C-alpha cells in the first residue's frame, strides 16, 4: 500500500486516541478527587460549546462561560504575541505553533497544591487569542458540543495536543477525493456507509462531528464514526466508522473528518 | 490561584 504514510493522519484512533465530539479520555486527581478531562492528541477545528457564550469567563463567587476568570497577570485570554512574550526565556515553548502553544499554556496552570490535571483550551484564529477553559465539561443535555458558523475559527484543544499536529493530524478537506479501503493493489469503496443528507460540506462535517467518537453517552479511545465522504452533487454525507487506507479520485467528492475544518479544502 | 508548572514557578493568585 503506497498510501500508508499519507493516510496515517486519518487513523484517528491512533493519532488522536480519544473522543472528538466529547473528549474525556483521561482521569486526573485534584486534592484527592478524580476528575475526567480531555486528552485528544489532535486539535478539533470548528468545535465549540453551545449553551442554551462559553468563551466568557466562568462566574466567580452563574451567568458566565467556561473560560478562566480574570487574573494578574492576565493569562487568559491571552494573545499569541502575549504568550510568546510571556515565554520569551523558554526556548522549549516560545516557538511552538499557535495551537500547541495554547495547549501548553493552559497545561501550565496547576490548581493543585505536582498533579497531572491540565485544563483544556480554545484558540480563536479570528483575534488570535488563547482561552483557557476552566470548565472541562462539554455536554449536559444545559449545554452541548457542536460545529457552528459561529465556531468556525475556534479550535478545541486538549492537554495532549502534539506539537506536530500539522504533520500527523487532519485539518483540510480533500477536494476531488474519496476515502476508500486499499485491497489487492486497488483502492475500493467503503463497503458500508451511513448516508445522511447534507446541503454543503459544512453540514456534512457537522454531521460527522455529531456522530464521531464520544467519551460520554448522549472512553471511546478514538473509536467511532469519525470520517465522511461528501458527495457534493447528490448532496450526500456518507459517514462510516472504519479508518480509510487510500484515496479515490472523484470530482464529485470531498473527504472530511470530525477533526477537520468545516470549510478549508486542499 | 494557580501555580505555573514550568520554570520559573510563579504563583498567579
Amino acid at each position: 500500500n503506497p498510501w500508508t504514510e499519507y493516510m496515517a493522519k486519518y487513523d484517528i484512533e491512533e493519532v488522536h486516541g480519544s473522543g472528538i465530539r466529547v473528549d474525556l479520555g483521561e482521569d486526573a486527581e485534584v486534592a484527592g478527587t478524580q476528575y475526567r478531562l480531555p486528552s485528544g492528541k489532535c486539535p478539533v477545528f470548528g468545535k465549540g460549546i453551545i449553551i442554551e457564550t462559553f468563551l466568557k469567563p466562568v462566574a466567580t463567587g452563574k451567568d458566565g462561560g467556561f473560560a478562566f476568570p480574570p487574573t494578574n497577570p492576565l493569562i487568559s485570554p491571552m494573545t499569541l504575541n502575549g504568550m510568546r512574550d510571556f515565554y520569551k526565556n523558554n526556548e522549549y515553548v516560545k516557538n511552538l505553533d499557535e495551537l500547541t502553544l495554547c495547549s501548553r499554556h493552559a497545561g501550565n496552570m496547576n490548581p493543585d497544591n505536582n498533579s497531572n490535571y491540565k485544563y483544556p483550551a480554545v484558540y480563536d484564529y479570528n483575534d488570535k487569542k488563547c482561552h483557557i477553559l476552566y470548565i472541562a465539561a462539554q455536554e449536559n443535555n444545559c449545554f452541548r458540543p457542536a460545529k457552528d458558523k459561529l465556531f468556525e475559527n475556534y479550535t478545541y484543544l486538549s492537554k495532549n495536543v502534539v506539537d506536530n499536529w500539522e504533520e500527523v493530524c487532519p485539518r483540510k478537506n480533500l477536494e476531488n477525493a474519496k476515502f476508500g479501503l486499499w485491497v489487492d493493489g486497488n483502492c475500493e469503496d467503503i463497503p458500508h456507509v451511513n448516508e445522511f443528507s447534507a446541503n454543503d460540506l459544512f453540514e456534512c462535517n457537522k454531521l460527522v462531528f455529531e456522530l464521531s467518537a464520544s467519551d460520554q453517552p448522549k472512553k471511546s479511545h478514538g473509536k467511532g464514526y469519525n470520517w465522511g465522504n461528501y458527495n457534493r452533487e447528490t448532496q450526500k454525507c456518507e459517514i462510516f466508522n472504519v479508518k480509510p487506507t487510500c484515496l479515490i479520485n472523484n470530482s464529485s467528492y470531498i473527504a472530511t473528518t470530525a477533526l477537520s475544518h468545516p470549510i478549508e479544502v486542499e | 490561584c494557580w501555580t505555573t508548572r514550568m520554570s520559573p514557578p510563579m504563583q498567579i493568585p
